[PDB]
């Protein structure tokens, strides 16, 4: 007999994004080989890490000029990944359309400068508690790191999520002033007798940054 | 588990279907320590 | 039965004077099942928030959450709607809906029905949370299709944490007297 | 039936006393997530009694008398400003409320450890009693003990954003009896915090 | 109106109410919280809130003379205290 | 609702007593008001023989406790010319003397 069965209006709405294959028309249609490709990536923005990016600092540039005066306190940009000082690494680019990123932020620093002259660096961290630091000594409380350019340049430094929960946000809403997920410093506790040496940050992703919720946004 | 039959693996696999949950390395154990009996004894 | 003041649970369970009880199948109310029934909505046109405490005070799963300070949940949205609608995850971004390209439904029913999966940033919801207005994160994404008609919730395999008072319409006397239905 | 208490240095042992009445865990839950990077460090050093004045009640007072505490509140001394240099900081809680019975007082009062409570519209303080609670009467016992797990999103809480806990100590006796007992016995709650944790630390102004 | 008050002092489980209708007798039986006692009860009721913040009535007229007192029961000192106004 | 003597030592004597109606079944109290300074309920009486004066005042305060003529005579002795200040016969309906002077407490107002 015809074998019965009952249509549900509910359960049943077309929409994008659910599983069900295609089934298209066109069949036994066979695609030119496509073995051996040369470098494929699994995925962006969680092994898309490999290839560190640049940083916005003021004045359409990614070098930070060593500074020479009484004032020692760096770029002291938001975490945020829609911050002004990101907004065009590829962290951010991806995270935009993306809206919440649960894994640590990977900065990098290099020294473009001269082996005659070297500095001090020290970048500090800042939970969202209470004001973002303004002098090296006031910033040195709360967790950083130090460093000087001596043999090798490069110096990777890990800022650490430490959590108001779970997942954080990456669309930095308007309702609230203080970013959530806190200030960060670069401070010039000492410089050498360099100067106009050119200093550029690179930023990345590290081991636990798992991005998820895919969504959209004009960018 | 919720109030729903679908007892046939429902067509949908689960992850697509619903969340999954986090893992890490009571008001029901409350009845079962209910006092019970009397101070002393039950005559007659 | 020496109460001590301790306020521990201690039941009699009528056994010391008469038989014994009949067997409790507490059963057909346990958290899982209850809080399946769908719950009318007051609904927004043109925007609104998915937010489960956004029931009629008077409403079994619309009053039945408020017993629970934390709820995990997992929310069946069903709209009838005019317009191709859209869905936006808990982290939510503003003016997203309007490009659509984000998890969307067409009317090719009286009723759609979408299974959004638990999409809130923390561990658990929160029902309260001092400082009245729940934080910005408490939010089930957005829906916003052309105009909204009835908005229905359901509850799917949720879990609630640390019960709270509940509430019974006060009698104005003695045994409130609701008029039954009858042959 | 008396009762030994020991958090940290110091210590107060009740001359009589019902037993602890514990609420929602036994012990409290896993520590470090896996969101918080594993930053936290456990601080031994803070966890100290220390005393807090509460309302009193006096025979005006009718049953509907409620009174919440912010739960922590202002510190001095040791584990006094932690949470400044400190955020997302979380603690489980023993709270201890004393009263004077007088053996002579027929009032009972009970107090119930709150989570998130917001203000009541009176009507719901009957049913107060499902929270982790433990209730005196001058009669038999006069202090109460309670021990809370932290509850509410489970990494880390700024204290300075949102408050997680409360006590309420409301008159479950109607009024107070003065059958040949002291007129007012104010009652004393010496909070507890136990057990807690700490993050990042802000930039300090020292 | 308000009066300069600590939260411990009437803020954790105090009551504030205290009238008077002074040009001569300040004991009027009169009170803030709750409206009872007869006398005063429409346009001059009042309330207190989460902390020192006192009764208030209603605007843009005034219909009595000099103005009123606050009396709150304080804990620190056993003695009542009472001022302002 | 009489200021009373400064430079006296003796004690404030305020026998605003009327037969309104009893002192057999209420209360009666007692409060210091200047034209301006800070307000203290010096005493009052409740049923029971059990009255209290404030703490800051101990000693050197004392209201009679007579329920003949519905009056109540100020025992204060060692009075400073600074207990300047203007006294009211003051009523509440029942057992609201607890120890020390308490108004604003509801069902009691």
């Amino acid at each position: 007999g015809i074998f019965p069965v009952a249509c549900s209006d509910g359960y049943g709405g077309l929409v994008t994004t659910d599983p069900k294959t295609a089934d298209p028309a066109y069949g036994k249609v066979f695609n030119p080989p496509r073995n051996m490709l040369p470098g494929r990536f699994t995925n962006f923005l969680d092994v898309a890490e490999a290839c560190p990016t640049f940083l916005h600092f003021e004045g359409d540039v990614p070098y930070v000029t060593t500074k020479t005066d009484s004032d020692r306190v760096l770029a002291q940009f938001d975490l945020s990944l829609a911050a002004k000082h990101m907004s065009n690494t590829f962290l951010a680019g991806l995270a935009q359309y993306y809206t919440q990123y649960s894994g640590t932020i990977n900065l990098h620093f290099m020294f473009t400068g001269p082996t005659d002259a070297k500095a001090r660096y020290m970048i500090a961290y800042a939970p969202p508690g209470m004001e973002p630091p303004k002098t090296p000594e006031a910033a040195a409380h709360c967790i950083h790191a130090e460093w000087d350019t001596g043999l090798n340049s490069k110096f990777t430094f890990s800022i650490p999520y430490l959590s108001a929960a779970d997942y954080a946000y990456t669309a930095s809403d308007a309702a609230e002033t203080t970013n959530v997920q806190g200030w960060v410093c670069l401070f010039q506790i000492t410089h050498g007798k360099a100067d106009g040496d050119a200093l550029v940050v690179l930023a990345s992703a590290g081991k636990d940054f798992e991005l998820r919720l895919p969504v959209d946004a004009r960018t | 588990s919720g109030n729903t039959g679908s007892i046939i693996n429902n067509y949908y696999m689960q992850q697509y279907q619903n969340s999954m949950d986090t893992q890490l390395g009571w008001f029901s154990k409350l009845a079962s320590s209910a006092f019970s009996g009397l101070f002393g004894a039950l005559l007659a | 039965t020496s109460t001590g003041e301790s306020a521990d649970p201690v039941t009699a369970t009528v056994e010391n004077y008469g038989g014994e009880t009949q067997v409790q199948r507490r059963q057909h109310t346990d958290v899982s099942f209850i809080l399946d029934r769908f719950v009318k909505v007051t609904p927004k046109d043109q925007i609104n928030v998915l937010d489960l405490m956004q029931t009629p005070a008077h409403t079994l799963v619309g009053a039945l959450l408020r017993t629970a300070t934390y709820y995990f949940a997992d929310l069946e949205v069903a709209v009838k709607h005019e317009g191709n609608l859209t869905w936006v995850p808990n982290g939510a971004p503003e003016t997203a809906l309007d490009n659509t390209t984000n998890p969307t439904a067409y009317h090719k029913a009286p009723l759609t029905r979408l299974a959004l999966p638990y999409t809130a940033p923390h561990r658990v919801l929160a029902t309260v949370y001092n400082g009245r207005a729940l934080p910005t994160s408490f939010n089930y994404g957005a829906i916003k299709a052309t105009r909204v008609t009835e908005l229905l919730y359901r509850m799917k395999r949720a879990e609630t944490y640390c019960p709270r008072p509940l509430l019974a319409i006060h009698p104005s006397e003695a045994r409130h007297k609701q008029k039954i239905v009858a042959p | 039936r008396i009762l030994t208490t020991r958090n940290g240095h110091t210590t107060s042992t009740t001359q009589s006393s019902v037993g602890v009445t514990y609420g929602y865990a036994t012990a409290e839950d896993f520590v470090s997530g896996p969101n918080t990077s594993g930053l936290e460090t456990r601080v031994v050093q803070a966890e100290r009694f220390f005393k807090t004045h509460l309302f009193d009640w006096v025979t005006s007072d009718p049953f509907g008398r409620c009174y919440q505490l912010e739960l922590p509140t202002d510190h001095k001394g040791v584990y006094g400003s932690l949470t400044d240099s400190y955020a997302y900081m979380r603690n489980g809680w023993d709270v201890e409320v004393t009263a004077v019975g007088n053996q002579f007082n027929g009032g009972c009062l009970l107090v119930a450890m709150v989570p998130e409570l917001c203000s009541i519209d009176k009507r719901g303080l009957y049913q107060l009693t499902l929270f982790p609670h433990q209730f005196i009467n001058p009669r038999t016992n006069m202090t109460a003990h309670i021990t809370v797990p932290f509850v509410g999103v489970n990494r880390y809480d700024q204290y300075k954003v949102h408050k997680p806990w409360t006590l309420v100590v409301m008159v479950v006796a109607p009024l107070t009896v003065n059958t040949e007992g002291a007129p007012q016995i104010k009652v004393y709650a010496n909070i507890a915090p136990t057990n807690v944790h700490v993050a990042g630390e802000f930039p300090s102004k020292e | 109106i308000t009066c300069s008050g600590t939260y411990s002092n009437v803020g954790t489980g105090n009551y504030v109410s205290w009238f008077q209708q002074i040009p001569s007798a300040p004991r009027t039986l009169i009170y803030s919280v709750t409206n009872r006692a007869s006398g005063v009860p429409d346009r001059f009721s009042g309330s207190r809130s989460g902390h020192t913040a006192t009764l208030t009535i209603s605007s843009l007229q005034a219909e009595d003379e000099a103005d009123y007192f606050c009396l709150s029961w304080q804990s620190g000192n056993t003695a009542l205290f009472g001022s302002g106004t | 609702s009489g200021p009373s003597l400064v430079k006296p030592s003796q004690t404030l004597s305020l026998t605003c007593t009327i037969s309104g109606f009893s002192l057999s079944s209420y209360t009666i109290g007692w409060v210091r008001q200047a034209p301006g300074k800070a307000l203290e309920w010096i005493g009052d009486m409740s049923n029971g023989g059990m009255p209290y004066y404030n703490p800051a005042l101990k000693s050197r305060l004392s209201i009679t406790k007579h329920n003949s003529k519905s009056q109540v005579r100020l025992s204060v002795s060692s009075v400073t010319p600074e207990d300047t200040a203007t006294y009211y016969c003051a009523k509440s309906r029942y057992t609201g003397d607890g120890s020390i002077g308490l108004y604003g407490v509801d069902a009691w107002g």
